[PDB]
RNA sequence: AGACCUGAAAUCAGGCGAGGUUACCCGCUGAACUUAAGCAUAUUAUUAAGCGGAGGAGAAGAAAAUAACUAUGAUUCC
RNA sequence: AAAGCUAAGUACUGGCGCGAGACCGAUAGCAAACAAGUACCGUGAGGGAAAGAUGAAAAGUUCUUUGGAAAGAGAGUUAAA
RNA sequence: GUGGUAGUAGCAAAUAUUCAAAUGAGAACUUUGAAGACUGAAGUGGAGAAGGGUUCCAUGUGAACAGCAAUUGGACAUGGGUUAGCCGGUCCUAAGCGACAGCUUAACUGCGUAUACAGUACCUCGUUUCGCGAAAGGGAAUCGGGUUAAUAUUCCCGAGCCAGGACGUGGAUACUGUACGGUAACGUAAGUGAACUCCUCGACGCAGGCAGGUGCUCCGGGAAGCGUUGUC
RNA sequence: GGAAGGUGUCCGGUGCGCUCCUGACUGCCCUUGAAAAGAGGAGGGAAAGUUGUUAUUUACACCCCUGGCCGUACCA
RNA sequence: AAAUUUUCAGCAAUGGAUGUCUUGGCUCGCGCAACGAUGAAGGACGCAGCGAACUGCGAAACGCAAUGUGAAUUGCAGAAUUCAGUGAAUCAUCAGAUUUCUGAACGCAAAUGGCACCUUGGGGUAUUCUCCUUGGUACGUCUGUUUCAGUGUCUUU
C-alpha cells in the first residue's frame, strides 16, 4: 500500500489550488476563480473575527501616495493656482 | 518550461534580491547591518510564484 | 521590453542610419529585451560598431 | 550646464532641440559604461538626466501658461486644468447658495435687526 | 396630415452614484459558552459574529409632552 | 398624530498634531527599541519569532617572524584591550 | 543555558574496486590512462508534462554545508547564457462556468436561453446573447547539413511550403453571350457564378485474425581501414 | 605541408521475425461509440462582357510585397 | 604510591544572569476635520555613478520646478565652482509638474502584455490593404437634445 496515507500520498501531490491574485498573495483559487483573502467581488473581503488580519492590510501599511501628502495640504486650506513670491 | 510572462517577472525579481549586500554599505556611518537576512537557497525554502 | 519588432527596425534606422534584414527578439530573465538584428547585405556591421564604439 | 530660469527665455522650437541634444549625450554615456571607462566619466550621467528633467518641466510649464491665459474667465475650461482639492470639497453648494434665504425669511431677518444693547451699572 | 400620451435608442450635451478607513455615530440581522450549583421559561443579550449608511461629530429636537400643583414647558448630556 | 428643517452643551483604543507621567526598562513594555507584521510555517482561511550596549576618537593592531592558509608569537594603538 | 549517559548507540540494502602518472600544503575519495565489474533497452539510456526556478555554462575559493575525507560540488563568489510566419500558446467548441433581460433576498447570496439588442439618402431581407473553458480533443504551412563554454525544426548555408494582399508579360475563354474530349466510369495548363438552400470533409467504439508498407534485426558478394596470428 | 590535396561511398537477398501505420473484412453490445470553428462541392442563375486599353482568371504559368505578441536555459 | 572518582580554593574555558544605560512601548489629557471615476486604499514591476533590504520615487523614476535658509554631501568615488553667488545640501518648505502596469477598475478578457472595433496624425498598385501613432468604447441614474416605435387618446388631411 504505497499511494499511502503519509509519505506515499505526499508523492502524488503536485497540483496548484491557488495562484497569485492580481489585487491581494497566492489565494486565487484557479478552478473557483475567487480569492481567499482579497475576494471577483467589488468589495474587499475583511472580517471582525480576525483583528490581526485587518492589521496586516490597512491604510498606511502600503505606500499611501495620495494620502501621505494630505496633512500638509489641508494645513494650508487646499491653496490652488498660485506660487510662492520672490522677496 | 511553459510559463506566462507575469510569472517570469516574479521569478526574475527574486533572482535580483538574492545577492550579497554591497561591501561598502557596512563601512558607512551608523549602520548595524551584517549579512543579508532574506537570502534564500533554491532547495531549502520555496517561493510558490 | 514593451517594444515591438517593427519599432526596433525603425528605431535602429533612425539612430544609426542602417537598414535591417531580420530582427529577432528575446526577453532575458531580468526583464530586458535583447534584440539580435542582422543588417542588410548592402551594409557592414564592423563599420557601424566602430561608429558607435562597441569595440 | 542647465539652469531652469534660462530655459524660460527659450522658444518652443528651441526647447525641443535641446531636449534632443541631451538624449544623444545620455546615450553616448551608456555606451561608455558598457565598453570601457573610468569613474571620472560616469558621474556626468547624473548632471545630464537632471538636465533632461528640467527641460520637460519648463516645456510643460509653458504649455499650461498659454492654456490658462486663453481660458481665463471662461466657462467649460478643459479638464486638464480644473482645480482638484478633495472630492467632497468639490461637491457642495456655493457660499451664495448656502447663504441665500427665502423672501419670507429675508423679511423676518431684515425687520428684526441685531441690536447693540447693554445693562446699566 | 397634425396635436398629445406612453415606451425605446445613442461612445448624443452637461452632471451625479459605486470603493476604502474603525475609535465614536445610524439602521437591520442575530447566537452560544456562561448563571440558575441539574434544566426547558428566565439569564448572558435586545450583546459577539454577519449585512448595509454617514459625519466632524452623528442621532434627537420645538409636545397628538408631563402632570393633577400656587402647576411645568423642544432636544441632548451630567 | 398620521409632512419637514435646526447650532450649542455630549461621544471619540481610528486619522492628524501637541503636552504630561508616584507607569515598563530588553524573558519587561505593543507581536515589533534593530531591513517587524519582517524572517519563516501552512494548498488556504491564517500562523508568526529571535535579534539593543567596543571606544571620548577607529586611533579597528601596519611592521618583523612561523604557517598552505586560518591563526599564533614579538612589537604597536589606547586611560584600558 | 549546561551536564551525566558517551568518544557510547552507531555510520552494515542497491554484487566492486585496483594500479600508475598529473594537480596540490595535503590524495582510499579530483582528473587522465590501463585493467576489472555492474546497468542489461517495461534500462541506473535518449526526450517531453506537472512541480521547481537559474540549479544551466565558465573562471575563481577563507570559512560553513555535502553524517569519513575533498584539490571536488546542485555549496560559496564574480561573470555569461534561453533568437521562430512553419515548435507550442493564440483560434474553435466539450463537460461545465461567468455575466444581459429580468426574478428572489434587509442585503450577503441564489437562479439566469429572456428579449425592442446587404443593395449623404432611398429600399429589400433579419430566430438564437455576449464571453470564458483543452500547451494530450479539433486545427493554415518545414525539412537536410553545419554551428556555441551554455541556444537551436528558432543562428548560418541550402532547399521549400502557408496565410493575407497584390503589380507586371504571356496564355486560355467569351464578344445575340463562359472551353473542349470520352459510349461511359471520368478526363486536361487554364475552363465566371450574387441571394438563398442542401450536402461532404472536420467527425470519431472495442476485439479478432489476414494482406501490404516504414523503420529495426538478419544472410551473402564487392571496396576501404581495423583486430588475431606458438597453432589453425 | 607545420591546415593544402585525394580516392571510395557499389550490387543483391531472407522472414508466422520485432515495431508502428494503412487496407479491406469478421464478430461483440438491454454498451452502438463528442461538438464547433474552419475548408470545399453541388442546386440555383443575380450580375457583368459587343473583336480591345475591354473582363473572367490574384492557386492558368511565372514575377512582386508583408508576416506582430508571449514561451523557448536546465532537472524531471 | 600513582591513576581514577568526590570535595574545597586559584587561574583559564563555556554561558549571558546581575548592575548601569535607552531616538522604543504603555497610559492619561488637550486640540484639528482633510480619502475616492479630476481614478482612492491595497497590489505588481521598475528607478541610485558603485544597493540586496528598509525608507523615497515613477521612463521627468532615493527625483524635477518654485520659495526659504546660505555652503555642503560623505562608506568610497567623482563633481571640484556651486564659492561677495540669480547658489552647495540624503537640508527645510511645498502653492507648479511628472505620476509605468494595476486595483471600485471601466472595450471584451485573464495562471494570456491575449482578442476586438472606432478615432487623430503620419508612413509605405488602393475607397475597401497592411504598418506605426493620438485618444476613446463598462454599469446604474438625473436634466436637456436628436432620432424613432405603438389600430395608446384624439382630430383629420
Amino acid at each position: 500500500g504505497k499511494a499511502g496515507k503519509g509519505t506515499g500520498s505526499f508523492g502524488k501531490r503536485h497540483g496548484k489550488t491557488h495562484f497569485l491574485c492580481i489585487r491581494c498573495r497566492r489565494a486565487y483559487h484557479t478552478q473557483k476563480k475567487t480569492c481567499g483573502a482579497c475576494g471577483p467581488n467589488a468589495k474587499k473581503r475583511t472580517y471582525n473575527w480576525s483583528e490581526k488580519a485587518k492589521r496586516r492590510h490597512t491604510t498606511g501599511t502600503g505606500r499611501c501616495r495620495h494620502l501621505k501628502d494630505m496633512p500638509r495640504r489641508a494645513k494650508n486650506n487646499f491653496r490652488e493656482g498660485t506660487k510662492a513670491t520672490p522677496v | 518550461s511553459i510559463k506566462g510572462l507575469s510569472l517570469k517577472k516574479h521569478l526574475g525579481r527574486k533572482q535580483k534580491q538574492n545577492r550579497p549586500i554591497p561591501p561598502w554599505i557596512r563601512m558607512r556611518t551608523g549602520s548595524k547591518i551584517r549579512y543579508n537576512a532574506k537570502r534564500r537557497h533554491w532547495r531549502r525554502t520555496k517561493l510558490g510564484m | 521590453p514593451r517594444s515591438n519588432k517593427r519599432q526596433i527596425k525603425q528605431a535602429v534606422k533612425e539612430l544609426y542610419d542602417v537598414d535591417t534584414q531580420r530582427v529577432n527578439t528575446l526577453i532575458r530573465p531580468d526583464g530586458l529585451k535583447k534584440a539580435y538584428v542582422r543588417l542588410t547585405s548592402d551594409y557592414d556591421a564592423l563599420d557601424v560598431a566602430n561608429k558607435i564604439g562597441i569595440i | 550646464k542647465i539652469r531652469a530660469y534660462e530655459l524660460r527665455g527659450k522658444s518652443q522650437k528651441e526647447l525641443v532641440k535641446q531636449l534632443e541634444d541631451l538624449k544623444k549625450e545620455l546615450a553616448q554615456l551608456r555606451v561608455a559604461k558598457v565598453t570601457g571607462s573610468a569613474a571620472s566619466k560616469l558621474s556626468k550621467v547624473t548632471e545630464v538626466r537632471k538636465g533632461i528633467a528640467r527641460v520637460l518641466t519648463v516645456y510643460t510649464q509653458k504649455q499650461r501658461e498659454e492654456a490658462r491665459a486663453a481660458f481665463k474667465g471662461k466657462k467649460f475650461i478643459p479638464n486638464d486644468l480644473r482645480a482638484k482639492k478633495t472630492r467632497a470639497i468639490r461637491r457642495r453648494l456655493t457660499a451664495s447658495q448656502t447663504r441665500k434665504m427665502t423672501v419670507r425669511k429675508m423679511k423676518r431677518t431684515q425687520n428684526v435687526p441685531k441690536r447693540k444693547f447693554a445693562l446699566i451699572a
